[PDB]
């Protein structure tokens, strides 16, 4: 029945520090349920009847709140709190908030970007994908421009990421540009091009030479 | 189960619904027909996380309890799923329960409006008794 | 015992799946069953429940006319019929408790509705030849390519190369998925040492190895 919108979307918290996520309702609420969701498995109820920790919730969680506005708060985050933590009414039909992304800082650590020439094999189907890893880097924002033959630009980008890595708290990254075999050799440099955080400096790895 | 007007209104006039505190077959059948459709499966869920049982459809904050509910009174003392079958016996005896709090039938909702003032007797009309 | 649920399935538009929740461990007569539905990308929406003992019912607006809940006293199991399914009835399936002695969930049935056909992934090396020294450290990869339906297991010198691998999400592209896998070891293993990527498609048969080399 009612909207729910979690403040906010994803934030960063180091050990120690607190934390407070806030779930508001459209209308009224009797009372709150938050659920915790770490990638790779099920919801597990965290929080019921607004302050009630489900078993095997630690006692550092706690929920609040009361008509419109509820809270959970972490008082020492903990590295296994990161998750999503999302909120719901079970009213008359019951609506799950958009959730909060809880993710660990760990300080600002530079990519290492890599550029991968298409496979002999791919090109024996007439295809060429040129792969390029951004590993290892920590904040999330990376931006990735490609670059064939100087300054151009593609359509053929998928990009993916990794999830927060956890054994030290880095982010991975993959851009593959898929073209076709007649394109790429029509060609001769490709560019793979970073930016983030830790650099003025684009963070560059090419190769020019699809052609010898 | 669908129960049917006059094989529920036999059914409640046994258990002694006519005249129970001093409404007549007709409301109860009313009510029922009102808040359930005669179905004695029926579920609803309500705006605090409690859902209501059965024909007489019997709130599970109040009067019975269904292990999920917050504020769980459990005023008639019965598990909710007992409100389910096919024999009115636990949702009658909890009915008499609700209607001596000194509210009357005010306490549900359908036979208030759609029922409350209404000719009652039409719901046994033609019903062998 | 436990919220023991049916495998992920693949159907094609307008035709109805059926979805098991084998619930054992208590008096399942006693108990709602909650299901819940997720988009990834747009979290939860809650579907229903079932009370199996009555066959009691109910549902959210949303899915009253797309789900029927139906429950096997004999067996402990509840079932979810989802019909007429449309590409956006892919998702994650839970079948739950939330009650005061329990709020076990299931771990999902994942279901894609499509019809594409199974097709295995091609599996290409990724060698850098010309180790232009990103450090002392050398990293190789696989580009798995143009495999239906997901999952793909990609793993390393047969999971002995744990540590240093990065599988990165599949994207989907024209109908069809595509994953990446990164392994980095330092610049004396390569060539010296022989690393692979077991790649298997256990939507079909498909079992492939890729020695990467120079």
């Amino acid at each position: 029945d009612i909207v729910l919108t979690q403040s906010p979307a994803i934030m960063s918290a180091s050990p120690g520090e607190k934390v407070t996520m806030t779930c508001s309702a459209s209308s009224s609420v009797n009372y709150m349920y938050w659920y915790q969701q770490k990638s790779g498995t099920s919801p597990k109820r965290w929080i019921y009847d607004t302050s009630k920790l489900a078993s095997g919730v630690p006692v550092r969680f706690s929920g609040s709140g009361s008509g419109t506005s509820y809270s959970l708060t972490i008082s020492s985050m903990e590295t296994e709190d990161a998750a999503t933590y999302y909120c719901q009414q079970w009213g008359r039909n019951p609506t799950f908030g958009g959730g909060t992304k809880l993710e660990i800082k760990r300080a600002d650590a530079a990519p290492t970007v890599s550029i991968f020439p298409p496979s002999s094999e791919q090109l024996t189907s007439g295809g060429a994908s040129v792969v390029c890893f951004l590993n290892n880097f920590y904040p999330k924002d990376i931006n990735v421009k490609w670059k064939i033959d100087g300054s151009e630009r593609q359509n053929g980008v998928l990009n993916s990421w990794t999830d927060q890595d956890s054994k030290d708290s880095t982010y991975s990254m993959s851009s593959t540009l898929t073209l076709t075999k007649d394109e790429y050799e029509r060609h001769n440099s490709y560019t793979c091009e970073a930016t983030h955080k830790t650099s003025t400096s684009p963070i560059v790895k090419s190769f020019n030479r699809n052609e010898c | 189960k669908v129960f049917g007007r006059c094989e529920l209104a036999a059914a409640m006039k046994r258990h002694g619904l006519d005249n129970y505190r001093g409404y007549s077959l007709g409301n109860w059948v009313c009510a029922a027909k009102f808040e359930s459709n005669f179905n004695t499966q029926a579920t609803n869920r309500n705006t605090d996380g409690s859902t209501d049982y059965g024909i007489l459809q019997i709130n599970s904050r109040w009067w019975c309890n269904d292990g999920k509910t917050p504020g769980s009174r459990n005023l008639c003392n019965i598990p909710c799923s007992a409100l389910l079958s096919s024999d009115i016996t636990a949702s009658v005896n909890c009915a008499k329960k609700i209607v001596s709090d000194g509210n009357g039938m005010n306490a549900w909702v359908a036979w208030r409006n759609r029922c409350k003032g209404t000719d009652v007797q039409a719901w046994i009309r033609g019903c062998r008794l | 015992v436990q919220l023991q649920q049916s495998g992920a399935e693949l159907m094609k538009p307008g035709a109805s799946v059926k979805i098991s929740c084998k619930a054992s461990g208590y008096t399942f007569s006693d108990y709602w069953i909650e299901w819940v539905k997720q988009r990834p990308g747009h979290g939860l929406e809650w579907i229903g429940e079932i009370l199996p003992g009555s066959g009691s019912t109910n549902y959210h607006e949303r899915f009253k006319g797309k789900a029927t809940f139906t429950a096997d006293t004999s067996s402990s199991t509840a079932y979810m019929q989802l019909n007429s399914l449309t590409s956006e009835d892919s998702g994650v399936y839970y079948c739950l408790h939330g009650n005061y002695d329990f709020d076990g969930w299931g771990q999902g049935t994942t279901l894609t509705v499509s019809s594409a056909k199974t097709t295995p992934p091609s599996v290409y090396p990724l060698a850098p030849g010309s180790a232009a020294q990103t450090n002392s450290m050398v990293t190789l990869g696989c580009l798995v390519k143009g495999y239906f339906p997901e999952p793909v297991t990609v793993t390393w010198n047969s999971g002995s190369l744990s540590s240093g691998v990065h599988t990165f999400p599949a994207v989907l592209q024209s109908d069809l998925y595509t994953l990446s896998s990164s392994v980095t070891v330092p610049s004396s293993p390569r060539p010296s040492e022989t690393v692979t990527c077991n790649v298997a498609h256990p939507a079909s048969s498909t079992k492939v190895d890729k020695k990467i080399v120079p």
